[PDB]
C-alpha cells in the first residue's frame, strides 16, 4: 500500500543539462532493459542523488582530516 | 595505605549494588507531624538527648 | 509480598502493634483485643471513611 | 594499584618536525638505550615539555625587567 506522496517538482534531464562530472562514470553503469522510459528516469534520478550524496560525505571526511599540520611547520620558513 | 584518590573512588563506585542510608539522613527526611507519629518509632528510639 | 510488607509497616504501623486484630498464633482459634494499656478519654469510637 | 588517567591526544614525534630548534642540542643527550620504544617516546615527550618549560621561564625572567636607563639614555641622545 505505497500510495506515496507526489514527487517534488524538479527539472528533467539534469544529467545532460550539465556536460560532465566524475560521478558520470559510475553513473553510466545503470541501463534500462525491462522497465519503461519514465520509471527508469525516476530511478536514474534517485541514483544520481545517491552519487551526489556519496561525494558530499566523502568530501566532508576529507575536510575533517585535511590539515597537514606538518606542512605548516615545513612550508613556513 | 596508598595516597592516590583515583583507585579509592574507582573501587568504591566500581560495582555498587546496594546503597544504604545513614539514620540522620532519614530523620531530616520526615516533617515533625509525621516524625512524631508512632509508625516511625525506629527513629524516636534514638532521639533521647 | 515485599510491597505488601512495606505497606503493612507504613500504614498506621499495622505490624508490631497499633492494630485492632491480633494475627499472632490465632490458628483459627479466637478473636482478641490488642493494645490499649490505659485510656483516659473513654470507649474508643470507630471512625469510618 | 595506582592506575593513572589516559594520556591526552597529542601529535606524535614532534621532534621530527622541528629541526635546529636550540633545545635539540641538549635534547640529544637523553638515551633510550634500555627502555622499550613507547616508554621512550612517552618519557621523551615529558623531557621535551620540561626543557621547553625551562627555556620559557628563563625567557620570561629576561623579559621581566623593563624600561632600562642606559638604553633609553643612549638611543634618544
Amino acid at each position: 500500500m505505497a500510495r506515496r506522496l507526489p514527487k517534488p517538482t524538479l527539472q528533467g534531464r539534469l544529467e545532460a543539462d550539465f556536460p560532465d562530472s566524475p560521478l558520470l562514470p559510475k553513473f553510466q553503469e545503470l541501463n534500462q532493459n525491462n522497465l519503461p522510459n519514465d520509471v527508469f528516469r525516476e530511478a536514474q534520478r534517485s541514483y544520481l542523488v545517491f552519487l551526489t550524496s556519496q561525494f558530499c560525505y566523502e568530501e566532508y571526511v576529507q575536510r575533517t582530516f585535511g590539515v597537514p599540520r606538518r606542512q605548516r611547520a615545513i612550508d613556513k620558513r | 595505605n596508598h595516597m592516590n584518590v583515583l583507585v579509592i573512588v574507582d573501587e568504591f563506585y566500581d560495582n555498587k549494588y546496594a546503597a544504604p542510608v545513614t539514620d540522620i539522613a532519614l530523620k531530616c527526611g520526615l516533617p515533625t507531624e509525621d516524625f512524631l507519629h508512632p509508625s516511625n518509632y525506629d527513629l524516636l528510639r534514638l532521639e533521647l538527648h | 509480598q515485599q510491597v505488601n510488607d512495606y505497606i503493612k509497616a507504613k500504614v498506621g504501623a499495622q505490624r508490631n502493634g497499633t492494630l485492632l486484630r491480633d494475627p499472632r498464633t490465632y490458628l483459627a482459634g479466637m478473636t482478641n483485643v490488642n493494645g490499649a494499656p490505659g485510656l483516659c478519654h473513654g470507649q474508643q469510637a470507630t471512625c469510618e471513611i
